[PDB]
């Protein structure tokens, strides 16, 4: 649970750094949340602290401080193949889109929908697409 | 040759006889003007549209059809007069132009206006219906608005027998440029020409190249689509097609080269072909801007940053005159902004291009 605790502490300290009116979240806050987790573990009568105790401690600290479409997915998939090139092969994009769990009909529908916006142009041979 | 024939067909001045792409607007104008010609009563219409929509061509074709109908003794005879606003040295001289077109008399601007007023307000001899075409209306503006008021008020008179069509690019003109009484005179008679859809552009291109197999459908579709997405103008489409033919003389590659050569900016390549000292000057400007955060900087701080960069790079120590000459050369090609005629060390410098473009040009 240390890694999750580290990530949660980083998130909380980043939030406290973004807000000027928040209390200074030094290592004392981490000590306090660790004490809260240990107290919760004692309360539940367990010799090992579980993630539920950490979640409850985070929730309590947050309450205390508070008291004060297929078209887009296919466009992103073909956007992943824009690594330094203006034109993308039709076969590669078709194979990659199908591997993501989309039927070729939805691929054609997404191609037409983003093609109406004229983001790109497709060759009639359906072999290459030049991105406008 | 086939390419030569395509070039001949695609020229701008090669006006077609009639394209049904605007047949609806043609029909509307054909009803309006026909009604104004049959009743021996004048009228006025305001037409606003972006350039390249074929407004002048459509009006001229309608005038051709009306003249043909008159030649076939179906419409009473009419006198046609055409004037262009931007082809006149002075605004008041339009009074002389119309008068000389109708009677050939030479008179002063005020006297020509008075004579035209007398002719159009007094019950004179029964004359043929007058068809007046005024081009580029917005350029006839005057602080007194007398010319515009007279132009759009004279056909209101019954004795005028005058039909006026005003072609302009801004549809807001009768609201924010024209005063209330004349705004109501042109009110509710505003024709707006929407830009051609890519289907319309493809139809126009196909009509240009009938019975000629010179271009592949893919190039044509892409050119029409770029035109739709950029301006929807037939003029630049014809220019792109001609350039594609020229490059083919030397596929989709030709159209792509035409579109990215006649539209793209040359700032990046100009910066790339710049000298080493100019690149160092640009880097010094960027560093000073990052240190300060302001978009204006005096020449002294830029000179200090340039000296520091030259010392870092091992370049020889530059003199103030050399840096000033380089800055003056850079300002000559409108890459910077400066007024070095009198001020030398206190010159404000502003970038003429975006910072990210400079970074993308200088990273390589
Ligand atoms: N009906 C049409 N179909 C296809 N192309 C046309 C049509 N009418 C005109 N064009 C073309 O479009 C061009 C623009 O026509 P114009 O009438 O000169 O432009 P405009 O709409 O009057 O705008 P400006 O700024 O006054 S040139 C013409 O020179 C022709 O090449
Ligand atoms: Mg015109």
């Amino acid at each position: 649970l240390a890694d999750y605790i580290t990530a949660a502490y980083v998130e909380m300290r980043r939030e406290a750094w973004a807000s000027k009116d928040a209390t200074y979240t030094s290592a004392r806050t981490l000590l306090a949340i660790l004490r809260l987790s240990t107290a919760l573990a004692r309360l539940r009568m367990v010799d090992v602290v579980e993630k539920e105790d950490v979640n409850e401690a985070i929730r309590l600290m947050e309450m205390s401080k508070d008291s004060l479409r297929p078209a887009d997915v296919i466009f992103a998939t073909v956007r992943e193949l824009v690594s330094g090139g203006r034109s993308v092969r039709f076969s590669e994009a078709e194979q990659r889109c199908v591997s993501r769990g989309f039927t070729p009909a939805q691929f054609q529908a997404a191609l037409d929908e983003y093609e109406e916006l004229n983001v790109w142009q497709v060759n009639a041979s359906r072999t290459r697409i030049t991105f406008v | 040759s086939v390419l030569e024939e395509a070039r001949l067909r695609l020229h701008v001045s090669a006006v077609p006889e009639s394209l049904p792409c605007r047949e609806q607007e043609f029909q509307d104008i054909y009803n309006f003007v026909e009604s104004k010609l049959l009743d021996h009563t004048g009228g006025c219409m305001y037409i606003s549209g972006v350039p390249g929509t074929g407004k002048t061509a459509t009006v001229h074709e309608v005038i051709r059809c009306l003249q043909q109908a008159a030649q076939a003794n179906d419409v009473p005879p009419f006198q046609y007069i055409e004037v262009n606003g931007m082809k006149l040295t002075e605004p008041h001289q339009v009074y002389v132009q119309i008068l000389q077109k109708l009677t050939g008399q030479k008179a002063t601007a005020n006297h020509a206006a008075e004579l035209l007023a007398k002719q159009f307000c007094t019950r004179g001899s029964p004359q043929e219906t007058t068809v007046l075409l005024v081009d580029e209306l917005d350029l006839l503006w005057t602080h007194k608005q007398d010319i515009m008021y007279n132009l759009f008020d004279w056909p209101t008179h019954k004795e005028a027998r005058l039909v006026v069509l005003a072609i302009a690019n801004t549809m807001d003109l009768p609201e924010r440029i024209m005063m209330n009484r004349v705004s109501s005179r042109l009110g509710l008679t505003r024709m707006c020409f929407q830009p051609y859809t890519y289907s319309q552009l493809q139809q126009i291109l196909r009509s240009r190249l009938k019975h000629l197999k010179a271009f592949e459908d893919d190039a044509i579709q892409l050119v029409a689509r770029k035109v739709a997405a950029l301006s929807g103008d037939a003029r630049r489409c014809l220019d792109i097609c001609r350039r594609a033919t020229e490059i083919c003389e030397f596929t989709i590659a030709h159209s792509m080269e035409a579109v990215d050569e006649m539209f793209s900016s040359s700032y990046i390549t100009a910066i790339k072909n710049s000298s080493v000292l100019e690149q160092s000057f640009l880097r010094a400007i960027l560093a000073e801007f990052r240190r300060s955060g302001l978009e204006e900087a005096t020449f002294q701080q830029i000179y200090s940053q340039h000296v520091a960069l030259c010392r870092m790079e091992g370049l020889p120590y530059p003199t103030m005159s050399e840096t000033m000459a380089v800055c003056s050369h850079l300002g000559s090609c409108r890459l910077l902004l400066v007024e070095p005629s009198r001020n030398d060390l206190l010159l404000r410098v502003r970038l003429n291009v975006s910072q990210d473009d400079v970074l993308y040009a200088l990273k390589d």
